[PDB]
């Protein structure tokens, strides 16, 4: 289910968000959703241990 | 940048680890009649690599 989380950004779509803005607030947005699927991940990982 | 400039002529990629030097200069390079010597490139089919 967190893959359909903005977690602060425009959308929750990679290839959506690449499409439509220039590269800059792209990367922030991006950068953005990368650490908090990993924090996500890392969390269900400490869950699982 | 988005725009007329760095989207066809010169764009710069998101890491650089740089910057530019700008001054003004109306005097060496510009002239009463106009200096056509420069000139930028307005349509492209697509866009530009950095």
């Amino acid at each position: 289910k967190q893959l359909s989380s903005k977690f602060g950004a425009i959308s929750s779509v990679l290839n959506d968000i690449l499409s439509r803005l220039d590269p800059p607030e792209a990367e922030v947005q991006i950068d953005r959703l990368i650490t908090g699927r990993l924090q996500s991940l890392q969390t269900y990982v400490t869950q699982q241990l | 940048q988005t725009g007329n400039i760095a989207d066809y002529n010169y764009k710069l990629p998101d890491d650089f680890t740089g910057c530019v030097i700008a001054w003004n200069s109306n005097k060496l390079d510009s002239k009463v009649g106009g200096n056509y010597n420069y000139l930028y490139r307005l349509f492209r089919k697509s866009n530009l690599k950095p």
